[PDB]
């Protein structure tokens, strides 16, 4: 009976205040400029983008190479935003539930309509995996059907469920330090917790990887 | 892969090594043996 | 009546996660006996532990999401 | 079963085209055991010992300097050596001191090509000293 | 009014999938209804 | 009052890190910039920290004002 | 009584995605290795793990669609 | 109360179909490892798959079937 | 109330065939790798596949039979 | 209420039955991949599956023992 | 239901052998993989495969015990 | 009741921090298995295991604060 | 009341421990095949299966102190 933890009991609050101003402002984080040597703070995010410019070009190789650059603006956007909310008092719009099924379903379905206006027949025989046993007919084309319409809410809702996942830890962990007015030993090791804690969430830079990817292979494989 | 292999050697150069390793611990009545074997013969010219 | 079942239907659905605390192990012992036997891990090697990590953790929070809205 | 255990050397001709049981392979990626059917493989070989399996009372022992196997489809594995040294005429007094010489040599290195030649040099004389 | 013709070259090439909101627009309309529904029988 | 917003962030921006006008960003106003924090964030040469991590600044005090109604939490007097 | 039940209904429903929550850091903790091996992953070897993780992740979302259907 | 247990019944009934979620995430992952090795995937090892799918399947829907058979 | 305790160990017993449901995984993934090396399979590779298969059955089905034994 | 407490023990108990059933599938998919590397097959190598699989199944009845303890 | 608390614990502690169940049976699917490339065998490969059972069905029996004072 | 609710919320939630020690078993355990192919010892290979050390400890110290938030 | 809740809950609190041995097996089940591959017993590989050992029974054994408290 040394160490005696604490709790507070409080309402962790996602509020919605104005949200059209918190949505813009992480472009103008990102200037352009019209000169042919710039200058030194836009060169290395310039850099940035030639890196991963190259990675959602190579699979592809097509005349769906279109598509690709409205894709690494995809990737700019839920990249600055799940990373501005790090900050002491921000608020990450896409905390919310609301804009992620917004973002998932005018572009998920903007795939399956791709290959129905030029394929026509082989865009869904891709139902078709291979050279037809019998047994199982109705046991796979009930299965392969039921694993493509769960994949916008598969698409969304792994984006809203971690990203905030991410703010309890940060508030409760950092509010059992507000309310340790025992013993003072465990108070830093629950900050050196904290410390550790907001380095794995940098992973926001890393979860975005895994929606323009899993876009591309939502792209890729239908078209 | 090994550390020989992102050095700049290979297995020749492995052979090499590990045979005169093994040649040079023999005992002192069978030294001519490791003279039998004598890699030292061959020369090498260039063409320039 | 319900209060203890607001918990244990909470207190049911965070063992879910159990996989996914399992699932993550396997995707960093596994990156070690393929990086032993060919060091090139600033290559895609690397770059498959990370979306390996994001997808099962992907899989991992959103069990802990039905945890919360049993209780809130 | 139906094994031709090949095996030589430039100097001398060892143990040759006989249906022996059991081979030991001192192999970067360990040693294992050559079993009557064994999947082929065409390994390039490391310095240590193969202690071979016969029906003829006890086993005997060699020590292979940087051989190498091909183990064909059928049963037949060919086993090479450039120094298929016998041990009892190596000399221990001699020995133990190089191990100690390159070690004391390591950080005398000024490039990156002869740095990894002492760690094979260090090798090949541990590679002996458990053997001996 | 600039942010067209920088831009038009792009549109009508890749909105005829794209532009596509109507299923979207479709459940945000009922999204609301629903929510409104329960707050009828509160 | 749009020319006037849009005057803040064009001004401020030339003169905060860089643009005979892009090679007056090339020496910087960071050197200006500098002296707020202590001295330690020194790496602003090329990637530039006090450029941007002043409107990350901004941005924290400007959500701390919506916040403060909710989290009030003070007594009759003030703190330590 | 008919709420409560539910509570705990769903609860125990929860943790179907622990086998799919470690299950997906199998098959992309083999494509670690078996790409370190041969490089060749931009044939097969690349698109037999992702229809390892469409058809492996048809089952860690499948369950929780009913714990929602015993709960509403 | 006859109800509340024919909402708990298929609450934990429905756990039997994560073992064919972990279980599944090995014979996708061990097409992996082992078709670098030997490329003859329209031979009969895509077939060894194809079996080891959906005998590994058959087991996830029983105990589905177990959830609406305990319920109606 | 006799109903309530056998509705739920009904479902609390089909939870044994989850693991049966993970060690049928690995019989028909092990044998992926172990006929990858060695294409001898019309000997007793398969034959060795189906006592593995029909041997971890029966570890999930003797579940089964004594999960329909609490009902009746 | 004296019933009640008969079956849940009759149900959480044969859960354990399964990590067991988990474990002769490892040792049955062991046994197809050293075959495949040395035909010592007959000898201690097949023996040595009969060795575990009697093992790792004497510990899933042991937990199953107490299933006919405990409801009796 | 003083009696019902003591039947309710000692059939959920149960199950905690069940993963210490598998815990033996991958340890042997080591040593047919392990023993078929190196024929060591009466050597200190059997002798540490001894080791590992012992030591793991220990906590596995141990977690048996924890079932007794539960049910005494 | 208030007693009641809390214990029984606590002690299920903690089954999912030992849900993590199973990826360590491999995490620590396949960087044997890496040694004794390549030792580069004191390079990133004993440095990826504690990549992989602490962060599937960071799954298991998980969910021993949502425990502790339900203590509370 | 508190006599109802304080069995369950030790006894829920001991199921994670077979998480503990399903991973300690591995880590002697990779030293075998460890040693067997290259003879480096006495060396730094015997050493981390007892570091091994001593690192994921400290995940499982803490699990077993949160069942005394519920009891205590």
């Amino acid at each position: 009976n040394e160490n005696l933890f604490a709790s507070f009991i409080a309402p962790t609050m996602m509020g919605l205040p104005i949200v059209t101003l918190i949505i813009m402002f992480p472009s103008l984080l990102f200037p352009t400029p019209k000169r042919l040597i710039n200058n030194r703070t836009i060169s290395i995010q310039q850099w940035l983008i030639q890196l991963t410019s190259k990675q959602m070009m190579a699979i592809h190789n097509q005349k769906g190479q279109t598509w690709s650059l409205m894709l690494m603006s995809l990737i700019m956007f839920i990249g600055s935003t799940n990373i501005l909310g790090l900050l002491p008092h921000s608020f990450t719009p896409t905390t919310q539930l609301s804009m992620n099924l917004g973002m998932a379903i005018p572009l998920w379905s903007a795939t399956v309509f791709t290959g129905f206006r030029y394929k026509t027949k082989t865009s869904l025989a891709h139902f078709l995996p291979q050279g037809t046993p019998a047994l199982l007919i109705p046991m796979l084309v009930i299965i392969e059907t039921i694993s493509l319409f769960i994949q916008p809410v598969a698409l969304a809702v792994r984006l809203t469920a971690n990203i905030t996942a991410g703010h309890l830890l940060i508030h409760l962990i950092g509010g059992a330090t507000l309310a340790l007015l025992n013993i003072n030993t465990m108070t830093a090791f629950i900050t050196f917790t904290i410390l550790i804690l907001l380095t794995i969430l940098e992973f926001a830079v890393a979860l975005i990887q895994a929606y323009v990817f899993t876009l591309l292979v939502s792209l890729y494989l239908h078209d | 892969v090994a550390y020989w292999r992102q050095a700049g050697l290979s297995y020749i150069r492995y052979s090499q090594i590990c045979a005169k390793a093994v040649r040079d611990a023999l005992k002192a009545e069978f030294k001519a043996n490791a003279e039998k074997t004598s890699g030292s013969n061959v020369k090498i010219v260039k063409v320039k | 009546i319900d209060t203890a079942a607001k918990f244990i239907g909470a207190g049911a659905a965070t063992v879910g996660v159990a996989g996914s605390g399992a699932g993550i192990g396997t995707v960093f012992g596994s990156m070690i006996i393929g990086y032993a036997r060919n060091p090139s891990l600033k290559q895609q090697l690397f770059s498959y532990a990370i979306l390996g990590f994001a997808l099962s953790e992907a899989m991992g929070l959103f069990c802990l999401m039905v945890a919360f809205l049993i209780l809130f | 079963g139906q094994m031709s255990f090949t095996f030589a050397s430039p100097t001398q001709v060892f143990f040759n085209g006989a249906n022996v049981r059991q081979v030991d392979v001192p192999t970067q990626t360990g040693a294992f055991g050559i079993l009557a059917s064994h999947v082929p493989t065409l390994q390039v070989l490391r310095p240590g010992l193969v202690v071979v399996h016969a029906e003829d009372g006890t086993t005997s022992k060699y020590f292979v300097s940087s051989g190498s196997v091909t183990v064909n489809a059928d049963s037949s594995v060919q086993l090479l050596a450039e120094e298929a040294v016998t041990l009892d005429m190596l000399d221990p007094g001699v020995a133990k001191a190089n191990l100690e010489k390159a070690q004391s040599e390591l950080l005398g290195a000024a490039d990156e090509a002869s740095r990894a030649e002492i760690q094979i040099r260090i090798e090949a004389n541990e590679a002996l000293v458990k053997a001996l | 009014q600039f942010q067209f013709t920088g831009i038009k070259k792009y549109f009508n090439s890749y909105t005829l999938t794209g532009r596509m909101n109507c299923v979207l627009a479709t459940y945000g309309g009922i999204a609301l209804l629903v929510l409104y529904f329960k707050l009828r029988s509160k | 009052a749009s020319v006037v917003p849009l005057k803040d962030r064009r001004l401020l921006e030339v003169k905060l890190g860089e643009l005979d006008f892009t090679p007056s960003g090339i020496a910087g106003a960071f050197q200006r910039g500098y002296y707020r924090y202590y001295n330690k964030y020194v790496n602003v040469k090329k990637g530039s920290v006090a450029g941007l991590s002043m409107v990350l600044a901004a941005y924290v005090v400007f959500n701390y004002c919506r916040s403060y109604k909710e989290l009030k939490h003070e007594r009759l007097r003030k703190y330590h």
